[PDB]
């Protein structure tokens, strides 16, 4: 019993572990994305004489 | 993603009740959530319960159910708590140090920023910490600044001169010089700024920056801006040197700054400097000799207000090469006369929130008695300098304190340099004051500055002290003593001469009512620090905290250059006060 | 023609005045008050004949300049279907204050920012319309 409690609970919390580590990846590279998009707007407008 | 503030361990954590969202390691979380009432917990998802329509957010009541978070209540059969194990479960788990006592930590993000403690603990605790308490304070004070009512023109009676409607519901802020509002038009579906104002009562009599023929419907809030989060420490660590480091002297320098040359050679000594400059001493000389003695070196003058920039930039005019000067103004009028926003120059004349990335062979920050640790920490952050400069004089006015409202500051604790040139004292000192008579730098000498400064001046026999209690009568924010400026008329009668006096008082109420019956231009001491007038009569209008602080006294009794008037209700500062005592008509 | 003329509705009415007098069914200058598909069809055959008629240029995305932030920039606003006609946005927004991520994938997207900024070409190897570089 105490042991199929356990044993089976550390696959689940390393599985969250890694979901939520590259839910965090992806919202870095959003963060990113944002930025070089914004850039670039800004860096193509600067020519329109 | 981060460090913990308390232990730099890479973390995933945040606290979501403390207003800062410190990033905070799973121990330092563990501690902090069971020792206070912060139970709202933020990683890169926010640890609050999931099911639909459920308001658990306490960590120690969540678990991880599947995918998600789950209360006691909506949680599936396997699951594993989030608070537990003495840490709290997150990104980095093995990699974790903890902390001993996070009692200050604690202490600073569940304090009201209301007592003197909290300063102390916020000036005298780590590093890191430093940062954070200076983070919270200042976010504290912008969310305390809008909690304010709304004040909207409601008729106008003149010009300089309105009528104001307030919003039911909220506080009104004080009407002076220390809460600067500005104004907003209304337009069909959107709002457009008009102008920062100052407001006193009169009807309300108002100061713009910028003048307009405002009517009905322009209403008037505290502008609120947000408090960037802080990475660098208020001071770069200690570094001596053998040799002047980074810095080349000339050889041919004037007499104008000789005094201070040797001075000069000590920023090159060391990686940054103390200097405390008594009014009157020559702060902008010095530091304006610093440059001029290292020619080649690039150097950023920085300050809190524009005022003292734009004093930096005269000082400039008159001995530096207007081309190699540069006045950086972002997007209030300000010195004109450099180069607006060019940071590439030599000499590069900005405040502390405009400034911009960069390095510079010297970094100048002066009026370090107005600086908090916030402009400090974020100040190291742009400037990359071999050597810093740090003037200013503990002896003098600090930022005002809003919210402190138990217990004084004492100059120790106003930033972590005064900290410094409390405790082990300035780099250097300005002993010669060039402005006062030798009576009030006497007095001054003796309360504040251990009788170390010394007059230049010899004694003028025009400084004279009263003791006079008067009739204190309290408006919604300030004081007033109308008998001591019944006194001042008797003096001004007996005395005409005086009239080219500027009245100085620590309450704009009183400057109110001295500048309708006396006719002198009127200044609180706070306002006045920095400027010098020829005679000065000041009334302390109260026996509290406020006028009688020895700092503020000292920069109102420093205000004179020949004379001072000195009516007192403090028995303690009149009896220290080293003035011809005169009789009360 | 004028350039910078784009709509031609008068222009296609005269003609269908002119040469389909005593034609029944009526006829949409524009295909965005039609009735339903059918009508769409209908009229949109009237348009590809007429739009052989005006010029080349006055075909494509239509620009308007929106500040952002006090930032003036050229977006695409509408559009001029040879077959439909001419479309108008509904949520055009005029001085906005800040991108989502949405609003600078849009404006990032249409061709309007980057044809304003390049350079004009001119190329003799194909026939097809060609707009820059
Ligand atoms: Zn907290
Ligand atoms: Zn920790
Ligand atoms: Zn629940
Ligand atoms: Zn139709």
């Amino acid at each position: 019993r105490d042991a199929a409690m356990q044993r089976k609970l550390e696959k689940m919390a390393d599985q969250a572990m890694t979901q939520m580590y590259k839910q965090a990846r992806s919202e870095d590279k959003r963060a990113k994305v944002t930025s070089a998009m914004q850039t670039m707007l800004f860096t193509m407008l600067r020519k329109l004489d | 993603v981060g460090a913990c503030v308390l232990c730099n361990s890479q973390t995933s954590l945040r606290c979501g009740a403390c207003i800062r969202r410190p990033f905070l390691c799973c121990k330092c979380c563990y501690d902090h959530v069971i020792s206070t009432s912060h139970k709202l917990v933020l990683s890169v998802n926010p640890y609050v319960c999931n099911a639909p329509g459920c308001d658990v957010t306490d960590v120690t009541q969540l678990y991880l159910g599947g995918m998600s978070y789950y209360c006691k209540s909506h949680k599936p059969p396997i699951s594993f708590p989030l608070c537990a194990n003495g840490q709290v479960f997150g990104l980095y788990k093995n990699t974790c140090v903890g902390s001993d006592n996070v009692t200050d930590f604690n202490a600073i993000a569940t304090c009201d920023w209301t007592n003197a403690g909290d300063y102390i603990l916020a000036n005298t605790c780590t590093e890191r910490l430093k940062l954070f308490a200076a983070e919270t304070l200042k976010a504290t004070e912008e969310t305390f600044k809008l909690s304010y009512g709304i004040a909207t023109v409601r008729e106008v009676l003149s010009d300089r001169e309105l009528h104001l409607s307030w919003e039911v519901g909220k506080p009104r802020p004080p009407l002076n010089r220390n809460y600067v509002f500005t104004g907003y038009r209304v337009t069909k579906n959107s709002k457009v700024q008009i102008g920062e104002y100052t407001f006193e009562k009169g009807a309300v009599v108002y100061r713009g920056t910028t003048t307009y023929k405002l009517n009905v419907g322009d209403y008037f809030v505290l502008t609120s801006h947000t408090v960037m989060p802080l990475s660098a420490p208020t001071l770069v660590p200690q570094e001596h040197y053998v040799r002047i480091t980074g810095l080349y002297p000339t050889l041919n320098i004037s007499d104008e700054f000789s005094s201070n040359v040797a001075n000069y050679q000590k920023v090159g000594m060391q990686k940054y400097s103390t200097l405390q400059g008594p009014p009157g001493t020559g702060k902008s000389h010095f530091a304006i000799g610093l440059a001029l003695y290292y020619p080649s070196a690039r150097i950023v003058y920085t300050a809190c207000s524009h005022a003292a920039v734009d004093a930096l930039c005269e000082k400039a005019l008159k001995y530096l090469p207007i081309d190699k000067c540069s006045r950086i103004i972002p997007a209030v009028e300000c010195f004109d006369k450099f180069k607006v926003n060019s940071t590439l120059e030599q000499y590069v004349f900005c405040t502390v929130n405009a400034l911009p990335e960069t390095t510079a062979d010297i970094v100048v920050f002066d009026e370090i008695s107005m600086a908090t640790n916030y402009d400090l920490s974020v100040v190291n952050a742009r400037l990359r300098a071999k050597h810093y400069v740090y003037i200013g004089d503990p002896a003098q006015l600090p930022a005002p304190r809003t919210l402190l409202t138990k217990g004084t500051l004492e100059p120790e604790y106003f930033n972590s340099v005064c900290r410094l040139m409390k405790t082990i004292g300035p780099d250097m000192f300005l002993g010669t004051c060039r402005r006062c008579p030798a009576e009030i730098v006497d007095t001054v000498s003796a309360l504040v500055y251990d009788n170390k400064l010394k007059a230049h001046k010899d004694k003028s026999a025009q400084c004279f002290k009263m003791f006079y209690k008067g009739v204190i009568t309290h408006d919604v924010s300030s004081a007033i003593n109308r008998p001591q400026i019944g006194v001042v008329r008797e003096f001004l009668t007996r005395n005409p001469a005086w009239r080219k006096a500027v009245f100085i008082s620590p309450y704009n109420s009183q400057n109110a009512v001295a500048s309708k019956i006396l006719g002198l231009p009127t200044q609180t001491v706070d306002s006045s620090q920095g400027s010098e007038y020829d005679y000065v009569i000041f009334t302390q209008t109260t026996e509290t905290a406020h006028s009688c602080n020895v700092n503020r006294f000292n920069v109102a009794i420093t205000r004179a250059k020949v004379g001072i008037l000195c009516i007192m209700s403090d028995r303690d500062l009149y009896d220290k006060l080293q003035f011809t005592s005169l009789e009360i008509p | 023609w004028d350039l910078l003329k784009y709509d031609f509705t008068e222009e296609r009415l005269k003609l269908f005045d002119r040469y389909f007098k005593y034609w029944d069914q009526t006829y949409h200058p524009n295909c965005v008050n039609c009735l339903d598909d059918r009508c769409i069809l209908h009229c949109a055959n009237f348009n590809v004949l007429f739009s052989t008629v005006f010029p080349p240029t006055s075909f494509g995305p239509l620009v308007r300049k929106i500040f952002v932030d006090g930032v003036p920039f050229v977006v695409s606003t509408g559009y001029h279907f040879r077959e439909l006609g001419v479309v108008h946005n509904q949520d055009v927004n005029l001085h906005s204050s800040r991108l989502s991520f949405k609003e600078l994938l849009v404006y990032a997207a249409d061709p309007a920012m980057h044809a304003a900024s390049g350079n004009l070409l001119l190329d003799k190897r194909t026939t097809c319309f060609s707009v820059a570089a």
